[PDB]
């Protein structure tokens, strides 16, 4: 077979020692998300420093704890924007995500509190920006560039599955890099408990599963789906699938055919194939043997999970760093004011934040 | 060639959610 006895047996062990792990970390997490913590520290506490990311509900700024001096970043949003947005359950089950789960890879949140206008989610800051902006300056990872982040993503979507959460917002633009050069993922908006299926529409096209676009049910394998997406973009510096409108890239995805550079590796030609599968019974992640045919697959012979899961690898990519509050991988926006009403807004609707 | 394309695509910048 292809592996001997000592190696089959050491295999074997840490691929149950997985699901002991997995097994506490979800007993753990069951209790916080039973028990949510709410009010945790108060807007004065914190001087503003700089706008780190704009959306159509809110904001991210970098902040600076007054008792502590500690950075951190702090995601405004409007209370009565959220409201019009139609996004008040998806605010709510972020923050009840964020304050619950507990792994080296996803963002922590370390107060949250909320007023007459906005609600607050105070997160660790995480410095190095967006892989996405890394990516597109370098152009495209190497191989094991692109490994030592996937291993990551593996382990996280392991973890979140196993407390019967699908992700479904994988893409460049949703993964920081920290000071250390490991991933967190912070976005939390589309994330969803699904033992079984699910059905909304909602994604980025390029990143969509085809059971997605063909508006079936669906599970946690269009995560795996969009693992592929995800792996081949860093690979190749563009993704599997594009064109000038989404329609188009619809159709591709769904045609069962991808193409690859002429400098990927058979062995990452093999494991994408089987993760940009449009065949769900065929589709890596989502088969009997689960997320170990991703595991044990040939591109990831080099991994040592465990050493990942620890930190204890060599980032292959360290970013530039000036010290605490340094903002030179994100954006520069205009500044805008943070205006707090006299009345409270949307009170009934956000009580449970 | 693909890279190309992809800058011909429009789409080499930050995509949003649908
Ligand atoms: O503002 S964010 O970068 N936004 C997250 C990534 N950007 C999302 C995004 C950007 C562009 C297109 C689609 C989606 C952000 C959020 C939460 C915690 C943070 C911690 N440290 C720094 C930044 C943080
Ligand atoms: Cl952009």
């Amino acid at each position: 077979g292809h592996m001997g006895n000592a190696a089959a047996a050491k295999k074997g062990s840490e691929q149950e020692s997985v699901k002991e792990f997995l097994a506490k970390a979800k007993e753990e997490f069951l209790k916080k998300w039973e028990s949510p913590s709410q009010n945790t520290a108060q807007l004065d506490h914190f001087d503003r420093i700089k706008t780190l990311g704009t959306g159509s509900f809110g904001r991210v700024m970098l902040v600076k704890h007054k008792e502590t001096g500690n950075h951190y970043a702090m995601k405004i949003l409007d209370k009565q924007k959220v409201v019009k947005l139609k996004q008040i359950e998806h605010t709510l089950n972020e923050k009840r995500i964020l304050q619950a789960v507990n792994f080296p890879f996803l963002v922590k949140l370390e107060f949250s509190f909320k007023d007459n206008s906005n609600l607050y989610m105070v997160m660790e800051y995480v410095p190095g920006g967006e892989m996405f902006s890394h990516l597109r300056r370098i152009g495209r990872f190497s191989e094991p560039h692109a490994r030592f982040y996937a291993a990551q993503i593996v382990l996280t979507f392991e973890y979140l599955h196993s407390l019967d959460l699908i992700y479904r917002d994988l893409k460049p633009e949703n993964l920081l890099i920290d000071q250390q050069g490991y991933i967190q993922v912070t976005d939390f908006g589309f994330a969803k408990r699904v033992k079984g299926r699910t059905w909304t529409l909602c994604g980025t096209p390029e990143y969509l599963a085809p059971e997605i676009i063909l508006s079936k049910g669906y599970n946690k394998a269009v995560d795996w789906w969009a693992l592929g997406v995800l792996i081949y973009e860093m690979a190749a510096g563009y993704p599997p699938f594009f064109a000038d409108q989404p329609i188009q890239i619809y159709e591709k995805i769904v045609s069962g055919k991808v193409r690859f550079p002429s400098h990927f590796s058979s062995d990452l030609k093999d494991l994408l194939r089987n993760l940009l599968q449009v065949d769900l019974t065929k589709r890596f992640g989502n088969l009997k043997n689960g997320v170990n045919d991703i595991k044990n697959h040939k591109w990831f012979a080099t991994t040592d999970w465990i050493a990942i899961y620890q930190r204890k690898v060599e980032a292959p990519f360290i970013p530039k760093f000036k010290g605490p509050g340094d903002t030179s991988n994100f954006d520069d926006y205009e500044e805008e004011e943070i205006r707090v009403s006299i009345n409270e807004k949307c009170g009934k609707e956000f009580t449970e934040f | 060639t693909t890279y190309a394309d992809f800058i011909a695509s429009g789409r080499t910048g930050r995509r949003n959610s649908i």
